[PDB]
RNA sequence: AUGUACAACGGGGUAUUGUAAGCAGUAGAGUAGCCUUGUUGUUACGAUCUGCUGAGAUUAAGCCUUUGUUGUCUGAUUUGU
RNA sequence: UGAUGAAUGUUACCGCAAUAGUAAUUGAACUUAGUACGAGAGGAACAGUUCAUUCGGAUAAUUGGUUUUUGCGGCUGUCUGAUCAGGCAUUGCCGCGAAGCUACCAUCCGCUGGAUUAUGGCUGAACGCCUCUAAGUCAGAAUCCAUGCUAGAACGCGGUGAUU
RNA sequence: UUGUGGCAGUCAAGCGUUCAUAGCGACAUUGCUUUUUGAUUCUUCGAUGUCGGCUCUUCCUAUCAUACCGAAGCAGAAUUCG
RNA sequence: UUAGUGACGCGCAUGAAUGGAUUAACGAGAUUCCCACUGUCCCUAUCUACUAUCUAGCGAAACCACAGCCAAGGGAACGGGC
RNA sequence: GAUGAUUCAUAAUAACUUUUCGAAUCGCAUGGCCUUGUGCUGGCGAUGGUUCAUUCAAAUUUCUGCCCUAUCAACUUUCGAUGGUAGGAUAGUGGCCUACCAUGGUUUCAACGGGUAACGGGGAAUAAGGGUUCGAUUCCGGAGAGGGAGCCUGAGAAACG
RNA sequence: UGAAACUGCGAAUGGCUCAUUAAAUCAGUUAUCGUUUAUUUGAUAGUUCCUUUACUACAUGGUAUAACUGUGGUAAUUCU
C-alpha cells in the first residue's frame, strides 16, 4: 500500500480514509477530510490557510531542516602528466626555474646569428 | 541503477551497475551538489564520500541544478544554460527535463569523488589519465612553472611527438 | 458499608476549529502637524499585516485515562417450604 | 403492535423446548466451446470461477447526510460611552464541524439433511408372453418436514444456590 | 340464476407435402365459473360514505417467469402443447 | 402524447349588437411547452420548539338494548350472542 | 556660416552618467640610425571604433484620383470619437496611450453601412473617333506562410524553409 | 595544407500565392526644420596613470569554454 499527501493540506492519507477528486483536465487531487475538500470546492488558497503545510513552508515555520551549503577552498594538488610532458621531466623543468644564464647565452647566440643573417641577406642583395 | 563515477584528481571515470534498493535509498531524497558517504551504499566505497553532479532518468531526460521537484517538467531554455544547445542565435526552446532531487526514477547517477577512502579502485584510483593538452598562453605557462617575467617560455614549451611513419616530429 | 470503591474537580491524551487577548514592530494604502527644517525628523490618524501563536478556546454531557485535591458510603418497606 | 404484572413457600442464577412463525431470490460474463448438432448458416448444455439484481437481518471502521456540541471562527444592524467581552435578531446568517442517529448514497452476512409430487425406472404378477404396480421397490422439483433462525406456554417443566 | 361474457371438455368432416388427433379443428354437444353485463327486488331509504389512483397485507390458480419433467411437423438454436 | 399548437372542413347541432372575426395592454381566470429551481420523486435520513408521554392540581363531551375472541353453517340470502 | 524660414549647424560655462569611445588584434616586407643594445626608428596591407556626411534603404506623410449599391440616411462619441494642455511610449511627429478639460468631427459634391465571383498599378483585348471590358499572372509596390496573438536574436523581422 | 569546433557575417535577400483589404493598398506627386540606418565610400580622437611622487604589465593583464579524451543515459529527435 502507498500513503499519500492531501493536495490542499499536505497530510498523509491512509487507505479507506478521505477522498479523491478527478477534475476534467484529467487531474487528480487527494483529500484526507471533507474539511479540505470543502475548501478546495470553495476554491480557497492554502498559502492563505494558516494550518497547512504549504503555509507553514511559505512562512518558514519549523523549517530548520536545511541549514546551508559551505564553500570549497582546496587547490587541485595534482600535477597531471599532460602526456607531452613526462611528469618526472615536468617536475624537473618546474624545479629548473633558476639558471636563466642559459637562456641569455642562447639569446646572445641568436643575436649573433641574426646579425650574420642580415649581413648575408645584404651581401646577396649586393 | 547505474553510477557514472569520476575521480578528477587522476582524471578518470568508470561506470558501475548496481542493485540493492535499500543501499540506494541513501541517494533517495537528495539533491545535486550534496555529499554522501560511500560505505552506506557499498563497503568497497568505505571512507569514500561522493558528490552528485547530475543524472539521466529513464526515457533519457537529464537533470538540472536546483530546479526542484523529483518529477519531470518542461522549461524554456536559452544560451549559457545546460541541457540546451541552441542551433540559432537568440533561439530558445521548451524542452523536457527532470528535477534536481534524487529518486527511484533515475537510470543513472553522475558521481564525483571529493575525498578518497582507504581501499583503492581499479578503474579510477589505480589508473590515471593525462591532461591531453598543455598551455598555449605565455602567462599560463609562466604560472604553470612559476618562473618569472623573463624565463624563456620558448625554452619551456611543451612539444608532442607524433610518428606518422619512420619520421617523427615534436609539434 | 472503608476499597486496583464511587463521585465532583483538576491534570494528561484524543478530537474540532483555525493562530486568542495583550504587547511590540525601521510592515502599512496614504493624510495632516511640527520645528532643530530635516538630510528616515518626529508626533497623531489609519482597513489591515508580521512575531510571541498549529496558538488560544471547547473536549462528555452516552470519548480515553488518572500515583493528584476534596467529599460520600446503615434511610424506608416486605417476604417463609 | 409492542410493554408491564398478581397468585404458584420466598429470592436468585443457569437452562429445556410444546406451540406459533420462518426467507432467500434471479440473472449475466469467462471457461466448458465457436466444441457437441448441423451440408452450411448458425449454435448449446452439466460441472467450475468471478460478479450482479430483488428481498431481508444487522452495523457505523471508512465516505456521505444531518448540527442547539449553539463547539471554533467569521459577518450585518442595534445596545452596553470606546476597548476587551457580550445581549437581541421566535435556533439572526455563513464555513468547518466531532459525538450520536443514519443511507444499496456506506460496509458485512444471509445453513444443510431427509421424505416426496409429476416423471423416468427395477423385479414382477394379474393375462404361462408384456408391462413402473397390483404386492414390494429405486432416483427424483424452487414442494413439504426437520437442521438452523425468532419468541418462549405469563395455569409447561428441570437443575442449582442462599433461604431471616 | 348464468342467458351474455370468460374458461374447459366429448366426438371427429377436414387443414397439416403424405398423415383425423404433433399442433389445430367445422357441423353438433356436456359442463364450470361469478374477475363481464344482464334479469330479479330478498336485506338496507329514522343514511352500510359513491369512480379512479396512492398505500398495505393476504389469498386463489385457469402458471407469464423461475425448479423439475413429458410430447413435437424437436438435428442444434429458438419456439409450441401439456 | 386520448393532451397542446397549427392546418383541413357536407359543421349530429358555427355564424354575425342571440353579435361575428380579430386584437396591443391587462388577469389571484383556464390550458400546454421550455429555461432556471428544487426532498414532488428515486429514497429516505437527521435536528429544533410546542404537543403527545409521566407527575401535582383542575376536569368535560359524543356515544351506550346487553355487551364485547374466531371459522363455517343456516338465517331477512355479510352474526358478538344461535 | 547656412537655410525661404528654426530653439539650425557649431561653439562656450556649470554639473551629471550605474561611464561610452579613444586598437592588449593579424599577414607580407623586413629596411635605416647609431652611444651594437634584441637599442631607437621604419613600409605596403587586412581587421576593428566614436562622430559627421554619403550610399543601400526603412517608417511616417502632403495633394488628386478607385467598381456596384438608398430594399443602407444619418454615422462616430459608453470602454477614444474631433480637438486642447501636460506627461508616458516611440527612433521619432502625433489620441499612439494615460490624466484633466471643451463638445466636437463626417455627410445628398453619397458620409456610415453592405457586396465584390476585388490586391492596386505599369498595362491586355477590341476599336473610325469617343469608348466598353479585363488585368491572380514574367516589372514596381503591398500583404501572407494552416488561423490568431506574442517574442528572442539582430542594423534590419512581429521572420515563419 | 587542412576536417571538426569557437568567432565574425549572412540566413529579414531571393522565390511562391492573391486569402484579407474599397480612401485602406496603389499610381503620380510632396516633406522629414519630425526620424532610425548594418554595410559601403570619404573624412575623423596627442587630452583615459585617478591624492592621477611607487598606485601599475605597457616588450603588454586574467578567467573560462568549445572542438577533442573518456564515462554514460535514452526506443527514438540537428536530445544530451
Amino acid at each position: 500500500m502507498k500513503v499519500e499527501i492531501d493536495s490542499f493540506s499536505g497530510a498523509k492519507i491512509y487507505p479507506g480514509r478521505g477522498t479523491l477528486f478527478v477534475r476534467g483536465d484529467s487531474k487528480i487531487f487527494r483529500f484526507q477530510n471533507s474539511k479540505s475538500a470543502s475548501l478546495f470546492k470553495q476554491r480557497k488558497n492554502p498559502r492563505r490557510i494558516a494550518w497547512t503545510v504549504l503555509f507553514r513552508k511559505h512562512h518558514k515555520k519549523g523549517i530548520t531542516e536545511e541549514v546551508a551549503k559551505k564553500r570549497s577552498r582546496k587547490t587541485v594538488k595534482a600535477q597531471r602528466p599532460i602526456t607531452g610532458a613526462s611528469l618526472d621531466l615536468i617536475k624537473e623543468r618546474r624545479s629548473l626555474k633558476p639558471e636563466v644564464r642559459k637562456a641569455q647565452r642562447e639569446e646572445k647566440q641568436k643575436a649573433d646569428k641574426e646579425k650574420k643573417k642580415a649581413a648575408k641577406a645584404a651581401r646577396k642583395a649586393e | 541503477m547505474k553510477l557514472n563515477i569520476s575521480y578528477p584528481v587522476n582524471g578518470s571515470q568508470k561506470t558501475f551497475e548496481i542493485d540493492d534498493e535499500h543501499r540506494i535509498r541513501v541517494f533517495f531524497d537528495k539533491r545535486i551538489g550534496q555529499e554522501v558517504d560511500g560505505e552506506a551504499v557499498g563497503d568497497e566505497f568505505k571512507g569514500y564520500v561522493f558528490k552528485i553532479s547530475g543524472g539521466n532518468d529513464k526515457q533519457g531526460f537529464p537533470m538540472k541544478q536546483g530546479v526542484l521537484l523529483p518529477t519531470r517538467i518542461k522549461l524554456l531554455l536559452t544560451k549559457n544554460v545546460s541541457c540546451y544547445r541552441p542551433r540559432r542565435d537568440g533561439e530558445r526552446k521548451r524542452k523536457s527535463v527532470r528535477g534536481a532531487i534524487v529518486g527511484p526514477d533515475l537510470a543513472v547517477l553522475a558521481l564525483v569523488i571529493v575525498k578518497k577512502g582507504e581501499q583503492e579502485l581499479e578503474g579510477l584510483t589505480d589508473t590515471t589519465v593525462p591532461k591531453r593538452l598543455g598551455p598555449k598562453r605565455a602567462n599560463n605557462i609562466r604560472k604553470f612553472f612559476g618562473l618569472s617575467k623573463e624565463d624563456d617560455v620558448r625554452d619551456f614549451v611543451i612539444r608532442r611527438e607524433v610518428t606518422k611513419g619512420e619520421k617523427t616530429y615534436t609539434k
